[PDB]
C-alpha cells in the first residue's frame, strides 16, 4: 500500500501538469496532450483520477508543390519579404506566368500576398528576384506629385 | 490469446558410466550423449566431451567457481569435459477465437525435435493435437514452430506477435491453420530534395477532428 | 542514455524448482498455485514491456520525411549517421565497445550443446539448465533502425511555422543556419562564415568516434543497465546451488542417499528456498519494469522535444544552447 | 462528494473558452466557444 500510495502521488503531480498545460491553455509541444495537433482538451472525473479527452487536429489527403524562402524586388534587391506563419508557393490558377501566393502552414488555400501575412527581411541567396507582377508588399512606391 | 510458456522437454539419459581405481559402459563411446555417471563416488547426469587438457592431473575433478563439475580425468588416459544435459524450452501460442494452436521450441533448430519427441520426457503427458496437415518442423528466426504455415504476408500489427518481426495469424474468417507473417515498416510519405533555390513543400488539402482518450 | 525497456524473462517455475525429479512434482504438487503466480506475474510483465515499446515506437514515427540518400547534410559531414548499406555507423560502434552476452533467439540451444569449456559462467546456456529463458525483443535490428533513420530524415524540415502538420524538404544546411539565426546570430555572420561554421560542427560531430571509453558517461550507463541484466539473470543461476539447511543441493542426491520420511523433508526444505527464490525475483523484476515505464515516457518526450524541434529551455536537451539533437538505438534504449 | 467533484469538473468547463488570448492568467474574457475555437485553428496554421 506505501508503494501504490506513493506512486499514485507522483501521478497526481502529472495531472496537475496536464490540466494546467492542456485543459486550460492550448499547448505548442507535440505528443504531450494528444497525438496530432493540440487545439482544446476536456477533463472528468474517473473512479480513480481524472479522464482528459484530447482534440486534435489531423491533416490528410497531403499535395507536393514548389516554394520559395523568399521574394526579393529585383529593381531593388534589398527589399524582400517572408511569408508568416505559412509558405510562399506558385500558382496555377490559369493566370500569369510564376505567380506567388501565399498559404497557411497546415491547409493549403492559396491567396494573395498582403503586408497581413509576410513580413520584412535581408535578402539571401536563395531568395527569388522576381521582375514583374510585384506582390504590393514589394512595390517600391515612386507615386509623388 | 497470447503465446504462453509452459513446461520443458528433458533430454532423457541415454547410457550409464561408471568408475574407478563390462566394455560399453565407459566414457569413451559416449561422447555426445546425455549419460549418468558414478566416477570415484561422484554421481551425477550429464554429456561428455573431449577437451584439452586443464587443472591439475591428480585430482582428477575440475569444479568451476560455483561447485560444479566441469572436468574429469579418466583412467583411460584422457581430459573429459562434462556438462549437464539440456532442456529445450517450449511455448504455446494460442488464438481464443478461433481456438488455435502452435508450438513454438524455444531456440531450437528443428534438427533437434520430432512429431513426438520420444527422445525427450516431461511430466506433460502429450502434445498438442497438430492435426492432418502435420508438415515438417518450421525455421524461424525465433526458434522451431510446429503447426505454423509460411505465409509471406505482412501485416500492420497483429495480436500475437512470435518475436523480431513475427506474428501468428490466425485463419478467421473448420479454421485452417495458423500462418507465420511479418510485421511490415509503415513508410512515411517521402518528399525529395530539389538541386536549386526551391524546396518541395508536402501540405495536407484535407483534415479531420480526433479525440484521444487518457 | 534514456532506458525503455527490461530484459524479458520467463522462468520455468516446475523444472526450477525440481528439475525433473517424479519425487519433487508430488510434493511441490501440494504447494498449489505459487508457479501459477510466478508465471502470471512474469507473463504480465513481458506483455506490458511489449506495450511499452510499441507505444513509444508509434511516438517516434515521423508522417513525412526525406530518403536518406548518401552526401545528406552538404558541408556537414554526418556520414556516421547515415546507414551502411541497416545500422547506422556510430550506432554499430556502440554496440561493439558494450560487453553484452550475444542470447541465441535461433539454433541458440543448439549452440550450447558443444558450448567448449564454459565461458565464465554463461548465463546464455544457463537457461538449457537453471530453467528460464530470456524472450526476443519484439522488433528487428532492421525495423528499429528503419524508425530511427525515418526519424533522422525528417529533422531538418520539421518547419519553421507552425511545423507539425507541414513538411518542407529543405537541406540540412539551411536547417542548421536557421536554427543559428534564432539564437542570436544574424544572417550577415552566417554568411560570412559558412565554411567555418561547418568546419566547427564537423570538428565536434568527428570527436564522437574517439569517445566510447570509461569517461563517458552515457556509455557507462548504457554498460549498467546491461551489467543490471546480467545480475538478475546471475541470482536465479546461482540460487540454484544453496543448501537451504538439506545435505545437499542435489535432489538426485538426497533421493539416493535417505529414506522417504527424511526425504520429503529435505526435498521440502529446497521446494520452499527456491521458491522464494523466485518470489524475490519476481518482484524485483515487476520494480525494474515500472521504472523503465517512466523512463520510456521520458525518452518519448525527449524525442518530441529536443529531436523534432529546436529547444528553447536550457539544461533540458544539452548544455550551452540547443541546436539540434540525434538518437539512435542502444542495448536497452 | 460526487456532487462537489462534478461542481470542480464543470467549473473548469465553463473557463475553457475564455483562457485569454493575451497573458491570459490574471484575466478572463467570457468569448463564446466558437470564438475561442476558431482562434485556436488560426494559431495553427489555417487562414482567416
Amino acid at each position: 500500500q506505501l508503494v501504490r500510495s506513493e506512486s499514485a502521488a507522483l501521478s497526481a503531480q502529472l495531472a496537475k501538469d496536464k490540466v494546467n498545460e492542456c485543459v486550460k491553455a492550448q499547448s505548442k509541444r507535440s505528443g504531450f496532450c494528444g497525438q496530432g495537433t493540440h487545439i482544446v482538451s476536456f477533463v472528468v472525473n474517473a473512479p480513480n483520477g481524472l479522464y482528459f479527452m484530447h482534440v486534435g487536429y489531423y491533416p490528410s489527403n497531403h499535395i507536393e508543390v514548389v516554394s520559395a524562402y523568399g521574394l526579393c524586388d529585383a529593381a531593388n534587391p534589398t527589399n524582400c519579404i517572408a511569408p508568416v506563419n505559412g509558405y510562399f508557393i506558385k500558382t496555377n490558377n490559369t493566370r500569369i506566368v510564376d505567380e506567388w501566393s501565399y498559404t497557411g502552414s497546415s491547409f493549403y488555400a492559396p491567396e494573395p500576398i498582403t503586408s497581413l501575412n509576410t513580413k520584412y527581411v535581408a535578402p539571401q541567396v536563395t531568395y527569388q528576384n522576381i521582375s514583374t507582377n510585384l506582390p504590393p508588399p514589394l512595390l517600391g512606391n515612386s507615386t509623388g506629385i | 490469446s497470447g503465446v504462453y510458456s509452459v513446461s520443458s522437454f528433458e533430454a532423457k539419459p541415454s547410457g550409464s558410466v561408471v568408475e574407478q581405481a563390462a566394455n560399453d559402459t565407459k566414457i569413451a563411446s559416449q561422447l555426445g550423449n546425455c549419460v549418468e555417471y558414478s566416477l570415484y563416488g561422484v554421481s551425477g547426469r550429464g554429456v561428455f566431451q573431449n577437451c584439452t587438457a586443464v587443472g591439475v592431473r591428480q585430482q582428477r575433478f575440475v569444479y568451476d567457481a560455483y561447485q560444479n563439475l566441469v572436468g574429469y580425468y579418466s583412467d583411460d588416459g584422457n581430459y573429459y569435459c562434462l556438462r549437464a544435459c539440456v532442456s529445450v524450452p517450449v511455448s504455446v501460442i494460442y488464438d481464443k477465437e478461433t481456438k488455435t494452436h502452435a508450438t513454438l521450441f524455444g531456440s531450437v533448430a528443428c534438427e533437434h525435435i520430432s512429431s513426438t519427441m520420444s527422445q525427450y520426457s516431461r511430466s506433460t503427458r502429450s502434445m498438442l493435437k497438430r492435426r492432418d496437415s502435420t508438415y515438417g518442423p518450421l525455421q524461424t528466426p525465433v526458434g522451431c514452430v510446429l503447426g505454423l504455415v509460411n505465409s509471406s504476408l505482412f501485416v500492420e500489427d497483429c495480436k500475437l506477435p512470435l518475436g523480431q518481426s513475427l506474428c501468428a495469424l490466425p485463419d478467421t474468417p473448420v479454421p485452417g491453420e495458423m500462418r507465420l507473417a511479418s510485421i511490415a515498416f509503415n513508410h512515411p510519405i517521402q518528399v525529395d530534395q530539389l538541386n536549386s533555390s526551391y524546396f518541395k513543400l508536402s501540405i495536407p488539402t484535407n483534415f479531420s477532428f480526433g479525440v484521444t482518450q487518457e | 542514455y534514456i532506458q525503455t525497456t527490461i530484459q524479458k524473462v520467463t522462468v520455468d517455475c516446475k523444472q526450477y524448482v525440481c528439475n525433473g525429479f517424479q519425487k519433487c512434482e508430488q510434493l511441490l504438487r501440494e504447494y498449489g498455485q505459487f508457479c501459477s503466480k510466478i508465471n502470471q506475474a512474469l507473463h504480465g510483465a513481458n506483455l506490458r514491456q511489449d506495450d511499452s515499446v510499441r507505444n513509444l515506437f508509434a511516438s517516434v514515427k515521423s508522417s513525412q520525411s526525406s530518403p536518406i540518400i548518401p552526401g545528406f547534410g552538404g558541408d556537414f559531414n554526418l556520414t556516421l549517421l547515415e546507414p551502411v548499406s541497416a545500422r547506422s555507423a556510430i550506432e554499430d560502434l556502440l554496440f561493439d565497445k558494450v560487453t553484452i552476452a550475444d542470447p541465441g533467439y535461433m539454433q541458440g540451444y543448439d549452440d550450447c550443446m558443444q558450448q567448449g569449456p564454459a565461458s565464465a559462467r554463461d548465463l546464455i546456456c544457463a537457461q538449457y539448465v537453471a530453467g528460464y529463458k530470456v524472450l526476443p525483443p519484439l522488433m528487428d535490428v532492421n525495423m528499429e533502425a528503419a524508425y530511427t533513420s525515418s526519424l533522422l530524415g525528417s529533422i531538418a524540415g520539421v518547419g519553421w511555422t507552425a511545423g507539425l502538420s507541414s513538411f518542407a524538404a529543405i537541406p540540412f544546411a539551411q536547417s542548421i543556419f536557421y536554427r543559428l539565426n534564432g539564437v542570436g546570430i544574424t544572417q550577415q555572420v552566417l554568411s560570412e562564415n559558412q565554411k567555418l561554421i561547418a568546419n566547427k560542427f564537423n570538428q565536434a560531430l568527428g570527436a564522437m568516434q574517439t569517445g566510447f571509453t570509461t569517461t563517458n558517461e552515457a556509455f557507462q550507463k548504457v554498460q549498467d543497465a546491461v551489467n543490471n541484466n546480467a545480475q538478475a539473470l546471475s541470482k536465479l543461476a546461482s540460487e540454484l546451488s544453496n543448501t537451504f539447511g538439506a545435505i545437499s543441493a542435489s535432489i538426485g542426491d538426497i533421493i539416493q542417499r535417505l529414506d522417504p520420511p527424511e526425504q520429503d523433508a529435505q526435498i521440502d526444505r529446497l521446494i520452499n528456498g527456491r521458491l522464494t527464490t523466485l518470489n524475490a525475483f519476481v518482484a524485483q523484476q515487476l520494480v525494474r519494469s515500472e521504472s523503465a515505464a517512466l523512463s520510456a515516457q521520458l525518452a518519448k518526450d525527449k524525442v518530441n522535444e529536443c529531436v523534432k524541434a529546436q529547444s528553447k529551455r536550457s539544461g533540458f536537451c544539452g548544455q550551452g544552447t540547443h541546436i539540434v539533437s540525434f538518437v539512435v538505438n542502444a542495448p536497452n534504449g
